[PDB]
RNA sequence: AAACUCCAGUUGACACAAAAUAGACUACGAAAGUGGCUUUAACAUAUCUGAACACACAAUAGCUAAGACCCAAACUGGGAUUAGAUACCCCACUAUGCUUAGCCCUAAACCUCAACAGUUAAAUCAACAAAACUGCUCGCCAGAACACUACGAGCCACAGCUUAAAACUCAAA
């Protein structure tokens, strides 16, 4: 996970945010968020580290790395949670959806395909 | 409506249940 | 109509009339038609600012003798 | 019946015939029976009012098109 | 200017140096939330 | 000044007085009015017991115990034991819908008693134990 | 039974109206639905018919709402026959 | 995330109340938390009577504590406050003020048929 | 074409939409005054919307910041606090005599 | 619609409830399905009135004091009387105060219903002492 | 009647139970379901369709184990009514409803309306329900009864569930 110290990514990039008080700077940290803000950091840096163009949100590789923090965040949850079946569908659903992503990211560019599955760690299965 | 076909699905359930029982 | 929107404005500013309205003369004025003729003359006149040329009109009314009494 | 009175003043003055009254069924339908056999039924309905008073289609309008009657109306 | 606000309101945060003057001058002063409504939808403050 | 059927709040500076005692120094008349049954306790305002009465120890029986006339029969009887304790004015407390509810309530004026307030306690659980089921008739 | 006393469904006699005082009471309760409440509560309702209840008394308000309404607004025309005799 | 601790503290003296306060911000700001204000709302009768401590209470002093801490502070301060004996009821929630109201432009009607139908 | 013929835009003469007597207004749980005014002076009982005449909105606000009003030790649960029964009366409820 | 039909062809007609078209009425007619549904909800819309009146100080302050309550109120479908109910009460010489007064208010009151324009034509209003069982209290009298 | 009489009333103390009013609202969730308060986590998918069996869920009742126990309550005991027994009524009390950890996998699980997309012009349309349809896909159906059955198979289910026939019989259903 990122480190409680990191910014806020709306707060990253606001010129002079490095010589404001300590006090300010735990204010606009990940430390006085919600983990909400945490898997928004998360997903920016799987962003940066695989995808050509990071701001094109809606390329199948953006969304296989979006839905891919949602699908860890699930894991997170029901690791804590083993009896929230609305949250164990929700993770399943979740897995399935990004299979499909992969099959179809797979089929058209397989170059991303593979940079897919190494940064974020996925190992593509076919299915029985 | 009426429940005439229920009706008939109850008795032979009730029959069944109770020679389930008997044996 | 485009005079519609300057009708709209003048009951909400001034409210109806006190005069009462005759539907059976057809070539009836109210004080709204009246304030509706003046405001489309000093718009030809080439001014275009709706706040500036609102107010205006209402001084030309009073100089004529007519009874604006403002709503608030 | 605002205009029942003024209507059948008009009918009168120029010579033709007015029903402003509760229409009773088969005036134009079963015309003969009510009537009689040579009984001649209108060339022209012309309705100044088309509704009843329950807001419903005036029932002589059908009953001209069923008697193959053409019809004026407001 | 969300952080320009927010670097100013922190010089009036409590701290632990100052946190027994903040504490007093609590107890010395009063904060009212309540307030009425009216049928034309104006707020009554209270009378005080 | 014009009557008001708020009760006077204990704390404030009001203005009404019964026998020179104020609102908060009437005694109480606690009537429990059941569907089988009414029971009247007429207690102090400092929850000092001064009198009792219910229908059954008005010598109704059974079916005799819930009815308008036993309920009034029974504020008499408390009416009585409590004014030779020195009570003119009470506050009445009623819980329950019984038909000794407003029964209960003229007996202890035709006692000789003088009620100046009317309080409801009819326990109302919001949400609580579940009730029996409905009785098959 | 934390509360204070005296203050809660509570109506003052005036004049020795005990019998005002106690419509008044009645009335109180019954505006706000204890009474009912009290009444409903000495058997179980089985949550569907409640629901059933429930539905049934929503739709017989509307119901009965929307038929005021049209009385009133077809009783405008209750006047006189303005044209007797046509 | 910002919070709002709704605090009722037992009725005491100036001195007491003052050192109640300060443990409890000291409490805060050892789980991490940065403190914003805090206002004294005053000494009032309370809305019922409350058992806390083995104690019965009539009356209290409430203060308000507007605060930022870790979402993982507020499960650690709700125990802290259940085992201050002079803490009669202390309440943690999101500040009001976060929260933006959403503008409204009026009451738009729903028909009849809706009611009964949906 | 022709000067005269009508042109298409929005109503001039619509008036603006209703608007409850707290629209726009926060409701927060520690005004117990404000929420005093919507529930029953005798028993406590919260009034429908019927009554308040609020939104769907803010009878929710309001519903909401009484109960939290009340569980936290704020507002009583079985009569209104006293202090506001001379506060204005926005509810439509006749109850005395 | 609902459950509750409301299939009527002359739903636009105007009702007309007063006591000079009862005589203007064909004999045969006979009272329609949804006929009496609004005789059923005119009914309940006169006792609405009358509940208001009675609680408002404003009507009279003699009526506000007794704090009369209406049991029922039931017009008749002949449309020359209307038939109301208030609950008796315990004292009987508290009964005769409140009758006597409502006895004289009725006549204002009609003139106080005929306020409500919808509802103008108001048949002279019956009010009936809640005596629903005066066979024990007439028996006990003798 | 029995039962209770450490009973009942007032007052105070006091829950692993249930959540008045709001709610005349019609929101959330895949459905089942979800209406006291707070906080944390959190409500899949940038084309749709796609399973009795794969995957994960699934009211109430029920099973196994350990707890809680106000109230309710199959069962059981007592009282009463009854020609008498059971039931309906009364009293007491249990499994059970709750919690935890496993199962079981059913419902008139029903808006009795499959998913998605589109249309309001044609003929509006057997009837009733719930205005009438088009494209597309999956699932399912082919007289009644036998039959929520038999056999086989699978299943933590063992008086169980799922899938599901045939013979004889009828001219209706
Ligand atoms: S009408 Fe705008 S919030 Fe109620
Ligand atoms: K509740
Ligand atoms: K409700
Ligand atoms: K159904
Ligand atoms: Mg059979
Ligand atoms: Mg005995
Ligand atoms: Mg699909
Ligand atoms: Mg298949
Ligand atoms: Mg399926
Ligand atoms: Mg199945
Ligand atoms: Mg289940
Ligand atoms: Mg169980
Ligand atoms: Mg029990
Ligand atoms: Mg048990
Ligand atoms: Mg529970
Ligand atoms: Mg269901
Ligand atoms: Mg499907
Ligand atoms: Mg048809
Ligand atoms: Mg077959
Ligand atoms: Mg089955
Ligand atoms: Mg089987
Ligand atoms: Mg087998």
């Amino acid at each position: 996970d990122p480190p409680p110290s990191t910014l806020l990514k709306d707060y990253q990039n606001v010129p002079g945010i490095e010589k404001v008080d300590d006090v300010v700077k735990r204010l606009l940290s990940l430390e006085m968020a919600n983990k909400k803000e945490m898997l928004k950091i998360k997903q920016e840096q799987f962003m940066k580290k695989i995808v050509a163009n990071p701001e094109d949100t809606r390329s199948l590789e953006a969304r296989i790395i979006a839905l891919s923090v949602k699908i860890r965040s699930y894991e997170e949850h029901l690791e804590k949670h083993r009896k929230d079946k609305a949250h164990k569908r929700y993770l399943l659903m979740s897995i399935d959806q990004r299979k499909k992503m992969l099959k179809n990211l797979r089929n058209t560019n397989y170059d991303v395909f593979e940079k897919i599955c190494w940064g974020l760690g996925i190992e593509y299965t076919f299915p029985p | 409506k009426n429940v005439l076909k229920i009706r008939r699905r109850k008795m032979n359930h009730h029959k069944y249940r109770k020679l389930v029982k008997k044996t | 109509y485009h005079e519609d929107r300057i009708r709209a404005k003048f009951y909400s500013v001034y409210g109806s009339g006190q005069r009462a309205f005759d539907l059976f003369n057809p070539n009836f004025k109210s004080t709204c038609q009246r304030f509706v003729e003046k405001y489309t003359e000093l718009q030809k006149l080439g001014e275009t600012d709706e706040e500036k040329l609102f107010v205006e009109t209402g001084k030309a009314l009073l100089a004529e003798g007519v009874i604006l009494r403002r709503v608030g | 019946r605002q205009f029942s009175y003024l209507i059948e003043n008009m009918a009168r003055d120029c010579g033709e015939y007015a029903h402003t009254r509760y229409f009773r069924g088969g005036m134009l339908t079963n015309a003969r029976l009510l009537f009689g056999p040579t009984v001649r039924l209108p060339d022209l309905i012309i309705f100044l009012h088309t509704l009843n008073n329950i807001f419903e289609p005036h029932v002589a309008v059908r009953d001209a098109a069923k008697m193959n009657i053409p019809t004026v109306g407001i | 200017r969300e952080v320009l606000q927010l670097q100013e309101e922190v010089k009036n945060f409590i701290t632990r140096e100052n946190l027994e003057a903040r504490v007093e001058a609590a107890l010395d002063s009063r904060k009212n939330y309540n307030w009425a409504i009216t049928r034309e939808g104006l707020v009554v403050r209270p009378q005080r | 000044t014009k009557f008001s059927i708020y009760p006077p709040i204990p704390g404030e500076e009001s203005s009404l007085r019964w026998a020179g005692k104020k609102f908060e120094e009437i005694p109480i008349a606690h009537i429990k009015a059941s569907h089988n049954n009414t029971q009247i306790q007429v207690v102090s305002a400092s929850n000092e017991p001064l009198a009792f009465a219910s229908c059954g120890t008005e010598g109704f029986r059974n079916a005799k115990k819930g009815t308008g006339i036993a309920a009034q029969t029974a504020g008499i009887a408390a009416a009585a034991r409590a004014k030779q304790k020195g009570v003119i004015h009470i506050r009445v407390v009623v819980k329950g819908l019984g038909p000794g509810r407003l029964s209960a309530m003229h007996g202890l004026i035709m006692g000789g008693l003088e009620v100046i307030s009317i309080t409801d306690n009819t326990p109302i659980p919001h949400x609580g134990c579940r009730p029996r089921k409905a009785r098959k008739l | 039974a934390k509360h204070l006393k005296f203050i809660a469904r509570t109506v003052m006699v005036q004049e020795g109206n005990v019998e005002s005082a106690y419509r008044t009471l009645n009335r109180i309760l019954t505006m706000d639905g204890l009474i009912e409440d009290i009444k409903h509560r000495r058997y179980y309702e089985k949550p569907c018919r409640r629901r059933q209840r429930e539905s049934y008394e929503r739709c017989r308000r509307i119901y009965n709402m929307e038929m005021a309404r049209k009385i009133n607004f077809l009783m405008r025309k209750n006047r006189a026959d303005p044209w007797q005799g046509c | 995330p910002r919070y709002e601790l709704a605090l009722i503290l037992k009725a005491m003296q100036r001195p007491e109340t003052a050192a109640t306060l300060k443990r409890t911000i000291e409490a805060l700001m050892d789980r991490g938390a940065i403190v914003r204000d805090l206002e004294n709302l005053g000494e009032r009768a309370l809305p019922y009577r409350i058992s806390a401590h083995s104690q019965q209470h009539n009356r209290g002093g409430y203060f308000l504590v507007d605060f930022y801490a870790p979402t993982a502070a507020v499960e650690s301060m709700v125990e802290h406050l259940s085992r201050d004996i002079d803490v009669i009821r202390g309440n943690i929630v999101k500040h009001p003020l976060t929260q933006e109201l959403k503008e409204c432009e009026g009451i738009v009607p729903v028909p009849l048929a809706e009611k009964l139908y949906s | 074409s022709n000067e005269d013929l009508p042109i298409s835009m929005e109503n001039p003469y619509k008036e603006p939409l209703k608007k409850c007597i707290l629209c726009g207004k926060h409701v927060d749980y520690k005004n117990v005054q404000l929420l005093s005014q919507f529930v029953s002076p005798f028993t406590g009982c919260i009034y429908g919307r019927h009554i308040t005449g609020l939104c769907g909105k803010k009878q929710k606000e309001i519903t909401k910041a009484i109960k939290r009003a009340q569980i936290m030790g704020f507002m009583p649960v079985t009569y209104k606090d006293p202090a506001y029964l001379k506060d204005p009366k926005v509810c439509n409820i006749r109850y005395r005599e | 619609k609902v459950w509750y039909e409301s299939p009527s062809l002359g739903s636009h007609s105007t009702y007309k409830p007063s006591k000079l078209e009862f005589l203007m009425r064909s004999t045969s007619k006979k009272t329609r399905k949804e006929d009496h549904a609004r005789l059923r909800a005119l009914n309940g819309l006169l006792y609405k009135a009358l509940t208001d009146l009675l609680c408002t100080p404003e009507v009279s302050q003699e009526l506000y004091d007794l704090n009369v309550e209406l049991s029922k109120v039931s017009l008749t479908p002949d449309f020359s009387a209307c038939r109301a109910y208030w609950k008796t009460t315990l004292s009987a010489e508290q009964n005769a105060h409140m009758e006597a007064v409502l006895q004289r208010s009725a006549a204002h009151m009609r003139h106080l219903l005929m306020s409500q324009q919808t509802l103008r034509n108001v048949p002279p209003i019956v009010f009936v002492q809640d005596k629903g069982n005066a066979a024990l209290a007439e028996l006990d009298q003798l």
